[PDB]
């Protein structure tokens, strides 16, 4: 209730994951069918792809992301990767990633508890063998759930 | 502080000072806080060196392959890029440095020089090198 668990902190932490690589990707791929606008543009400086129709508008990126990551991380994610709206359809950067952290096998360390706050550092093996990475995700209980308050917090 | 030293120094330089930016390196603000994602980072070391790989707003892993001269591995030179296989076809870029490692930047630890024979990136290694310098 007022607690949030190692194990609960991790399952939180792979939805985050799987939300934020999604977005950056303009599509989640459990949905079918979906099609994607092809064709790219370009907005301050930057060369844009349209996002699938899953995600195809703020809204529907909005009410993706909304059961993992707070409304002010939603915000600020939006605005740190430099999404934006053009034609009625929203767009992202293109750009490169990788997953070298396997998130699934990470412990999860409680670090901090304020208010309505708590923060974990996860420490992540890696899939190339580096030594493996910590990382600090701070969850929020917002609207009865737990939250996730960075939009890039894991990846 | 020109050509394939002066990107390999250039891009040295931050190594373990610049975490990835996960699509990003390319607006003005990631530039000056020299944080990038694979390509980008490629891209600006060698930008630096007065070595043209593509625009900053545009350069990714897709155009990096088509940039230079297909070599095969077995010719590869300090300098040259190489290309890997993660969770796409290429989805990979660093520099080869010469004798078995590379300078890249990779989420888990940023900005970093990596093995070639790592059993990781031996085995995410297809052959796909690019020579942007003669």
């Amino acid at each position: 209730s007022g607690d949030l668990s190692q194990k609960q902190a991790l399952q939180l932490a792979l939805s985050a994951r799987e939300h934020f690589w999604n977005t950056m990707s303009g599509h989640n791929p459990k949905v079918k069918k979906a099609v994607c606008p092809s064709g790219t543009f370009e907005y301050q400086n930057l060369q844009y792809v349209y996002m699938c129709s899953d995600l195809g508008t703020k809204a529907k990126a909005v009410n993706y992301l909304t059961p993992i990551f707070t409304k002010t991380a939603i915000e600020k994610g939006f605005k740190d990767y430099h999404f934006t709206v053009s034609k009625g359809k929203l767009a992202v950067p293109i750009g490169d990633g990788d997953n070298l952290l396997n998130w699934k096998k990470s412990t999860a360390k409680l670090i901090s508890k304020k208010g309505s706050t708590i923060t974990y550092e996860f420490t992540v093996p890696t899939l190339d063998g580096s030594p493996s990475a910590k990382r600090k995700v701070t969850f929020v209980k917002e609207n009865k759930k737990w939250k996730v308050n960075q939009f890039d917090a894991v990846i | 502080s020109g050509g394939i030293e002066g990107a390999i120094s250039v891009g040295s330089s931050i190594v373990g000072q610049s975490p990835y930016k996960f699509g990003g390196g390319r607006t003005q603000s990631d530039i000056n806080n020299r944080i990038f994602d694979c390509s980008s980072f490629v891209r600006w070391a060698y930008a630096s060196a007065g070595v043209n790989l593509g625009p900053v707003g545009g350069t990714t892993t897709d155009t990096l392959v088509g940039r230079g001269q297909a070599v095969s591995a077995s010719e590869m030179k300090r300098g040259d890029l190489v290309f890997f296989d993660t969770y796409k076809t290429n989805g990979h870029v660093g520099i080869y440095l010469g004798n078995g490692t590379f300078l890249n930047d990779n989420t888990s630890h940023g900005v970093s020089v990596d093995s070639m024979s790592n059993p990781y990136w031996k085995a995410a290694f297809k052959g796909v090198v690019r020579r942007v310098v003669q």
